């Protein structure tokens, strides 16, 4: 039989989106490292003249688009393994007779 | 992704699991119970996603042929020694590889749901391999999920 | 200054703990794992006689033990990053002047 | 796990973005407006977890030589470039490692804080490598962290 084993989990995290809020968490926090990751560069690189409390603002707005997009990943982990202890459980009916 | 058979009448066994007043359906409030029997948590916003991701008909609820599809994508195993092997190092204090017999027995007796002495006797025997009063529990855990 | 870079990770989450709670949940699901991966492999393997409503039980008891393991470690991981997002919020005034 | 002398007066500005009353402790509640004005959803628990994981007086807030010693165990950072791919990747619709620029401009002027179509212009200009209307993030990705 299954003995010690358990469902596999799925490698990368790509699922339970249309969860709209997840969904709509990922689109515009991705967007957000989009714009701040830009930004930052633009007020490191692309400037004669480094205006700092330019730059702490947008490593404060990075920063936080960036931990945005940790949250739903780590929820996407944890939704994927509840969903995989609903199979392990229904799984244990495998075991006959 | 395919299924046979074999594992539908038994999946139907698994439904009542799930579906605890019998009425045919699984909605989040028996998924929650559940869920909580097992020893985790889920928020109701999780109930509703894990419901969701199957919820074809979009009633709500889960049905038989979207508890299957749930299946299908997973019925996938792998094998488990490293994640027990994790567990055993819990009780390794010294961060040995080794725990000693008499500690795995402390352990066994007074925590979760618990062995006899007389269960721990048989773990013991086993596990002790070299019979030095030490278990390798690295070597344990492989032997037993070879 | 520090750019793009943010808090490195802890590589592996052995931490958070002595929140007794957390701690209290590993040692006893960790017993709890042991408990019955030996009992799965015992009624498996050192049987003459296969009890598969036994293996069943244990087969429950174990996925429950070891998705509570992993629930703790996807816990620790989320107070983890927690944690660096202050320490990233607080390292943005380290960009001077 | 050491902290020059430098980085204490501007840790003392970085306290006052947490002690929000300026009472000179911060508390849970403070935690947790700081933590959601950075748009996360900490529990109850997970503040009085990170309150308690460098409370060294137990009095169940954080002074300042608490707040130094969570800094000291984790000053090391670390560059962010595959974690800023994958932003991108988000919006690489087809999987094949370019956003045009027409797409992008779409994105940064319609999703999250955005950006006005001349700042746009500007990103695409650097973004561009190749001037064929295509973004491959990859490699814009690595020419700002690098
Ligand atoms: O996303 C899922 N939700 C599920 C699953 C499997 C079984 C059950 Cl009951 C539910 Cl509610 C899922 N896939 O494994
Ligand atoms: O565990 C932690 N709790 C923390 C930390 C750093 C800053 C603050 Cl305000 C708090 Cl409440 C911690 N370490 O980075
Ligand atoms: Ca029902
Ligand atoms: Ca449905
Ligand atoms: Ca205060
Ligand atoms: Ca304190």
């Amino acid at each position: 039989g299954r003995k010690l084993e358990l469902t596999k989990a799925e490698k990368h995290v790509h699922n339970f989106m249309m969860d709209t809020q997840l969904t709509k968490r990922v689109k515009n926090a991705a967007a957000n490292v989009l714009r701040e990751t830009w930004l930052i560069y633009k007020n490191t690189k692309l400037v004669k003249k480094i205006d700092h409390a330019k730059v702490r603002k947008h490593q404060r707005k990075f920063l936080q688009a960036i931990h945005q997009l940790r949250s739903v990943k780590m929820e996407q982990r944890k939704l994927n393994d509840q969903a995989n202890t609903l199979v392990d459980l229904a799984k244990t009916q495998l075991e006959h007779h | 992704d395919q299924l046979t058979e074999e594992q539908i009448a038994e999946f139907k066994e698994a439904f009542s699991l799930f579906d605890k007043d019998g009425d045919g359906t699984i909605t989040t409030k028996e998924l929650g119970t559940v869920m909580r029997s097992l020893g985790q948590n889920p928020t109701e916003a999780e109930l509703q996603d894990m419901i969701n991701e199957v919820d074809a008909d979009g009633n709500g609820t889960i049905d038989f042929p979207e508890f299957l599809t749930m299946m299908a994508r997973k019925m996938k195993d792998t094998d488990s020694e490293e994640e027990i092997r994790e567990a055993f190092r819990v009780f390794d204090k010294d961060g040995n590889g080794y725990i000693s017999a008499a500690e795995l027995r402390h352990v066994m007796t007074n925590l979760g749901e618990k062995l006899t002495d007389e269960e721990v006797d048989e773990m013991i025997r086993e596990a002790d391999i070299d019979g030095d009063g030490q278990v390798n529990y690295e070597e344990f855990v492989q032997m037993m999920t070879a």
